[PDB]
């Protein structure tokens, strides 16, 4: 299979180019007739239907499996079998942990079935709201057999037989073309070109994609109609082979779990570190080797932070709530993330960040040019249309089309709503409808007698009608055709309503501005027309197609007409956003490079004042190989050229040029443009629309479709979808992942601040040999129990600063979880939680008549069940169940005093360096966190029945206050090191403490 | 691991760090023990903060088993040495020679008598004298040295021990006393126990019994209470009552409970020492 | 006797607390 897809990353060759009679030969097929039905019902079953093999992901729900994995998931699951293990070996005796660590393991197996319960009902109901979009209506083509025309169902067309297409219908499979009249088909999808090429019977470019002889497999067809043999059918076609390759690429893997890797790789390494030099430790003293492995199991697994799991999981899901409730949905839980850390956004043109709709932009009137009004809203500003030059020219424009309103457009706008005709004819009319009023009674003013459809050789489009004027009973004629052609058949010119011959001063200015709209990236269509001699040619005179009955020459030419698709309204600011975040932006096309370069530099890929090798070319008047590339910022890159380029040659483009355009791109070409871009080492977004981004927006470490205007090959290889297809919500994105990062460190930090107290306790329980601080249902009632709703809170946090400001993070030295961090929450913040603890449980002991010199070496006789006198500091005998009892209390109150340390572990977190007298206590979450949390614990101590259940008992009013001065000397200590590293980022404060 | 400049993993600043984590973990640890340092402040030299904990004092017994159980050949010497040696060490400090002092020690009633109240729990009065105890108030168990002396030898003896608390003034049940099973008259000045084979269900019992304490008498004399403290009454000697099972089935292992009596005592169903005792043999 | 404690007393203290700051802290998370 490794050949196959080595196969697929290959661009594609045919038989395009053949005599019609090779052609037929080849394929045994007559022209005419097509060939007999029992041959198509042959071919049919032979191989296979006309369709797409369907996708070949369908997992079963047994799916399920690989949310229960991951690499964390199996962080804690190795804990829980350590766990089932350490049973096992106190199996070896009569044994208390049957209340202890098989609890353990079952929470930790808990928590991994919950928490991957819980992520896959999410990406499930992602994958249900993303099945409820797929509206698939069967389209019929329309063969050719036996001589007799059939429309038959699309899967049911062979390999060699005759199709026609009409306009508005969808090319069944990829197609041969053997005859054509007036077609122009869609392949904006495909190859990404914007405008409608005409397709003819004529070998035209040795590329099958760009030539003219071919028809391709899920393109509509404009307009005109056409014939042509079947070449390609099902999967075999030119977009099958684009699907099945871009179902047969990976995803790579996301720089969210990467971080995550590289965090459990810390976690692990300090755990077995202590446990291993504790296990040594222990060894060294008294205890046997049964003993000590318990030691190392316990201190192991202790330092597993069992929650993270679920807090980190409901974050991810938090902010994945919100992106879906801006209506961008995320595939994948954990891609929600990488927008945040990209350095280089690929976007294609066409479908992307252009509206895809053909639209008038300026027009040439009376040698003057005038910009009309090219927004969806109509929000910009009108011409002067007072003239009657415009008049004319409307009146032209308006009067020659295959362009018809559609039957139920009635009340819709007249920009968005539907058009039966070209692309060109199209925004021709909705021009007209809006400017000039109604071009319905105004076509059919004119009364029109014989027509020429644009001819296959020099397209010039004719029609004539007669006259509805009062003074002038002339008979009209009108053509509109390509600028050089019309100026070769016109003579006369127009201006302000009296016309003129042709002088070359505004011959040339005609000129010069028809270059200048052209090479504005705007397709320029000459308009004319010319009344008759209606003495020479009556009112009675009908004149058909066959001879010239008009004079075609001394015409009169009015003005030019020029049109172009322009981008989505929320893309330039988008792309300003993207390029303020220090994201690179390069767009890669397969268009021409005319409207590439132009687009660009109308959403802003490429900015006002920087030029091209081209440019600069051109201004000075010398050879574009003489001027120094190293002197132009900007470039754009023919697609003709990428093929004979190096991987050194891509990445000195890469590298030395900031803006970048990347036009007449194959798929294939913009997957190596995209690897091209991971070769630097930078993680990268992609966004485009049509199949032709299928390949990148798979291999891109995020994908980006558009929800309507997309195909549905690359919406499957898309790790991320637009709903509404709105591009600003991109920057949200990379704001988003950007913002959510941050507070993950906190989140993160917080659990890891509670394991030193957590773990301690069982440490020097081992060493100084005293009554056990704090059990282990205290300590699963702190990490499950109550640092969950804070933890959870602490992801509503805002931004200290602008993050849209700062470059964008760098994954091999910007971390997530880094050795700045585990040196604040192990190393100080952690340990003084630790000393509130363990002063806590002094008083407690202290108090109750058991001083802490006399605790040392106790534990002996105090866990020993059948001494039942034991001697405190006052001389009194405790009982086993007594002392117990104290010590089940001292649990509580450590548990406790834990909560009170995490208040103001809780309020430091919040905040990585702004003081918290400027972030403020604004999040509400956070808030809820703590009176919930004491609430939490305070019931726990005191709820009736606890002593029996948890044996959790009540605490005494002062035992409560013992833990403060250590939770404000947390804060205090956090607040000038917030301090200190605001006022000195040099700064010593600032690498060894800041995460 | 190393490169230049660095010990693994960047080893230039090390210095910096290390001097900060010794300032810092040195005023931690200073802190602490300041909080522990007031802490101990607040805790009196006298009587303890809280004794609601140990309120229903316990039953305990001289060779305190591994679990509950005398198990031991009456032949063998090697099989009752560890429990005899206990007795031994444990009796270490009830001699006749061991109390010499009249300074320190007070010789009681030959009888059992009213509570003994000295001044308050300050340090006014100087030390507190303590009562003597002789082992001849226990007979045939321990008696000096004419017999046992194989400490249940024939057949099996345990003393009982009431837990010490620190001003508590034991209150023996009423002479209205319900159903306490054969017990003497005395009741106003001691504290009684008994012994059964099962508590309140169908017994195997199998036993005679046969107690010794003071003057002859099933129970703690109130005369060595209060108890005031390792600080004020060092070297402190509190009662104890013999109990001996002269016939008993040998081969078959039989448990025991021991119930003390009284408004002062109170039992606890899940911790079986509290107010009561258990025993296998 | 000082070996009497009020458990219940100091119970009833800390469940009321808890009812009180638990529809407090509701109180907070509801903006309205
Ligand atoms: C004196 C010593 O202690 C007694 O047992 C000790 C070993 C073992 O039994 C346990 C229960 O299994 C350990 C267990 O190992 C590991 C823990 C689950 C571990 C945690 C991981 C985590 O995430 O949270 C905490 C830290 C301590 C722990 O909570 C318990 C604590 C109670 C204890 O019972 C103590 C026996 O008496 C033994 O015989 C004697 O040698
Ligand atoms: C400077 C400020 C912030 C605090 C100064 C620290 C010292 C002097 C304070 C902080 C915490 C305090 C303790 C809190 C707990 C109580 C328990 C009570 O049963 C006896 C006193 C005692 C032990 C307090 C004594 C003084 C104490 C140790
Ligand atoms: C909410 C934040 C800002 C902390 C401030 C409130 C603190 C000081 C309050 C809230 C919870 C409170 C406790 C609720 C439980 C009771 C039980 C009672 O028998 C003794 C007092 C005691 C133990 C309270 C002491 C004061 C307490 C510790
Ligand atoms: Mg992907
Ligand atoms: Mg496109
Ligand atoms: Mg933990």
């Amino acid at each position: 299979e490794r050949d196959m897809d080595e196969l697929k990353k290959e661009v594609s060759m045919d038989d395009h180019k053949l005599s019609l009679d090779e052609l037929h030969r080849k394929y045994g097929t007559d022209l005419s007739r097509g060939l007999t039905t029992a041959r198509a019902a042959e071919i049919l079953a032979r191989d296979g239907p006309n369709a797409l093999t369907p996708p070949p992901t369908t997992p079963e729900w047994v799916k399920f499996c690989r949310q229960l994995f991951g690499g964390f998931s199996m962080l804690l699951w190795i804990g829980a079998v350590l766990c089932f293990l350490a049973y096992g070996i106190q199996a070896a005796t009569e044994e208390e942990p049957q209340n202890d660590n098989l609890y353990l393991g079952v929470v930790l197996s808990a928590v991994v079935i919950i928490t991957g319960c819980f992520s896959y009902y999410q990406e499930a109901k992602s994958s249900k709201i993303m099945e409820s979009f797929k509206n698939m209506v069967p389209q019929q083509a329309l063969v050719i057999r036996n001589g007799e025309k059939m429309s038959i169902n699309a899967e049911e067309v062979v390999v060699g037989d005759l199709v026609e297409v009409k306009g508005g219908d969808r090319i069944p499979a990829d197609l041969r073309i053997i005859s054509a009249n007036g077609c122009k088909v869609d392949n904006s999808s495909l190859t990404g070109e914007s405008e409608p090429q005409t397709r003819s019977p004529d070998f035209t470019n040795e590329n099958p994609l760009e030539t003219r002889n071919i028809a391709f497999f899920s393109t509509n067809c404009v307009e005109g109609t056409a014939r042509g043999i079947v070449v390609y059918t099902g999967d075999r076609t030119v977009m099958g082979r684009i699907a099945t390759l871009a179902s047969g690429l990976e995803g790579g893997q996301t720089p969210i779990a990467a971080e995550i890797e590289h965090f459990i790789h810390i976690i692990t390494g300090v755990a077995v570190f202590l446990g291993v030099s504790f296990f040594i430790l222990s060894l060294i003293l008294e205890y046997t080797w049964l003993e000590a492995v318990i030691f190392l199991i316990g201190i192991i697994v202790a330092n597993v932070p069992e929650g993270l799991l679920a807090t980190v999981t409901v974050c991810l899901t938090l902010t994945a709530k919100r992106m879906a409730r801006k209506n961008c949905l995320v595939k994948n839980l954990e891609a929600v993330e990488t927008l945040g850390s990209t350095s280089t956004i690929c976007s294609d043109k066409t479908g992307t960040l252009t509206q895809n709709r053909m639209t008038v932009a300026h027009m040439w009137f009376d040698n003057q040019i005038h910009e009309a009004d090219t927004t969806e809203n109509q929000s910009g500003v009108s011409f002067d249309k007072t003239s009657a030059t415009w008049l004319a020219l409307s009146r032209i424009a308006g009067l020659c089309n295959r362009a018809v309103f559609q039957a139920n457009q009635d009340n819709l706008p007249i920009l968005k709503r539907a058009v039966a005709g070209d692309a060109s004819e199209s925004a021709l009319l909705k021009c007209i409808e809006v400017c000039c009023g109604s071009v319905k009674e105004m076509r059919e003013r004119y009364t029109k007698i014989v027509e020429i459809p644009f001819n296959s050789t020099n397209k010039y489009q004719l029609s004539i009608h007669k006259n509805a004027n009062a003074g002038e009973p002339r008979h009209l004629l009108v053509m509109k055709g390509a600028p050089e052609r019309i100026l070769d058949r016109c003579s006369s010119i127009l201006i302000h309503g009296k016309e003129q011959p042709l002088d070359e001063e505004l011959k040339d200015a005609f000129q010069n501005a028809y270059l200048e709209l052209g090479g504005l990236g705007e397709r320029v269509l000459g308009f004319c027309h010319l009344l008759l001699p209606d003495e020479q040619f009556p009112e009675g005179f009908q004149f058909d197609t066959d001879d010239v009955n008009f004079p075609v020459d001394n015409l009169c030419f009015v003005g030019l007409i020029s049109m172009i698709d322009p981008p989505r309204a929320a893309v330039p600011d988008a792309v300003g956003k993207c390029r303020s975040a220090g994201i690179k932006v390069i767009m890669v096309t397969g268009d021409h490079p005319i409207t590439a370069k132009a687009i660009a530099k109308g959403v802003g890929i490429i900015s006002e004042g920087n030029e091209t090798v081209e440019d600069i070319a051109a201004r000075l008047n010398i050879p574009v190989s003489q001027v120094n590339p190293r002197d132009a910022r900007a470039c754009v890159v023919h697609g003709s050229d990428l093929k004979d380029m190096t991987p050194e040659q891509l990445d000195d483009i890469l590298k030395y040029h900031t803006e970048i355009v990347f036009a007449r791109t194959s798929p294939q070409q913009k997957l190596i443009i995209v690897e091209g871009c991971q070769r630097q080492g930078a993680i990268v977004a992609v966004t485009g629309d049509g199949v032709n981004d299928s390949p990148a927006l798979k291999k891109a470490d995020i994908g980006v479709a558009m929800g309507i205007a997309g195909s549905d090959v690359s919406k499957q290889a898309a790790d991320m979808i637009l709903l509404d297809d709105n591009f600003a919500s991109i920057v949200t994105g990379v704001e988003e992942g950007r913002l959510i990062f941050d507070n993950l460190k906190k989140s993160i930090a917080y659990t890891l601040t509670s394991n030193i107290p957590e773990i301690t306790p069982f440490l020097i329980f081992i060493i100084a040999n005293i009554p056990l601080p704090l059990g282990t249902v205290t300590i699963l009632c702190i990490d499950l129990g109550t640092d969950m709703v804070p933890a959870i809170s602490l992801a509503y946090e805002q931004a200290e600063s602008d993050i849209m400001k700062r470059q964008p993070r760098n994954p091999q030295t910007d971390k997530l979880v880094n050795e700045r961090l585990i040196s604040m929450a192990y190393g100080q913040i952690g340990m003084i939680q630790a000393l509130g603890g363990f002063f806590t449980y002094f008083v407690i002991m202290a108090e109750n008549g058991f001083l802490p010199n006399h605790l040392l070496g106790i534990r002996v006789t105090w866990d020993d069940r059948w001494i039942n006198d034991v001697e405190d500091s006052y001389g009194q005998q405790w009982t086993y169940e007594q002392r117990k009892i104290v010590e089940f209390t001292c649990h509580t109150a450590f548990f406790v005093s834990i909560v009170v340390v995490q208040w103001a572990d809780l309020v430091i977190c919040k905040t990585r360096r702004n003081s918290v007298f400027q972030q403020g206590m604004k999040n509400k979450i956070l808030i809820f966190g703590l009176f919930e949390e004491t609430a939490l614990a305070a019931f726990l101590s005191y709820c009736p029945g606890m002593g029996v259940a948890l044996r959790m008992y009540p605490l005494k009013p002062t035992w409560w206050f013992c833990a403060f001065p250590y939770s404000l000397l947390i804060f205090v200590y956090d607040e000038v090191r917030k301090l200190i590293i605001r006022r000195r980022p040099g700064g010593w404060v600032e690498k060894e403490t800041y995460y | 691991s190393e490169k230049k400049e660095f010990l693994g993993r960047t080893g230039g600043s090390w210095f910096k760090i290390l001097l900060f984590y010794v300032i810092f973990y040195g005023c931690l640890a200073g802190i602490f023990i300041g909080t522990i340092q007031v802490m101990l402040l607040t805790i009196s030299e006298f009587k303890p903060t809280y004794q609601d904990r140990v309120a229903p004092p316990g039953l305990t017994q001289i060779p305190q088993i591994q679990k509950t159980e005398i198990a031991f050949r009456p032949n063998d010497p090697k099989s009752y040495m560890t429990y005899v040696d206990n007795i031994d060490n444990f009796l270490k400090k009830y001699r006749d020679s061991a109390q010499k002092d009249d300074m320190i020690f007070e010789d009681c009633g030959n009888v059992p008598s009213e509570l003994k109240d000295r001044g308050e729990l300050n340090n006014e009065q100087g030390e507190r004298k303590v009562c003597r105890f002789k082992l001849e108030w226990l007979g045939n168990c321990s008696g000096i040295n004419d017999e046992t002396y194989g400490y249940k030898d024939g057949k099996p003896c345990v003393i009982i021990k009431l837990n010490r608390v620190l001003g508590f003034k034991p209150k023996p049940p009423k002479n209205e006393s319900l159903e306490t099973y054969p017990v003497m008259k005395y009741n106003p000045y001691v504290l009684p126990v008994q012994c059964t084979g099962k508590r309140d269900e169908d017994k195997e019992k199998v036993g005679s019994i046969e107690y010794f304490g003071l003057g002859g008498y099933p129970g703690f004399p109130l005369q060595y209470y209060p108890y005031y403290g390792k600080l004020l009454q060092p070297k402190y000697l509190q009662p104890l009552l013999a109990v001996q099972f002269t016939n008993l089935t040998m081969d078959t292992e039989i448990r025991i409970e021991c119930k003390a009596y009284g408004e002062n005592i109170g039992y606890s169903e899940k911790d079986r020492f509290q107010g009561r005792f258990d025993v296998k043999i | 006797d000082p070996f009497y404690y009020d458990y219940e007393t100091v119970r009833n203290g800390g469940l009321i607390f808890a009812a009180l700051a638990f529809i407090v802290g509701l109180v907070i998370i509801l903006s309205k």
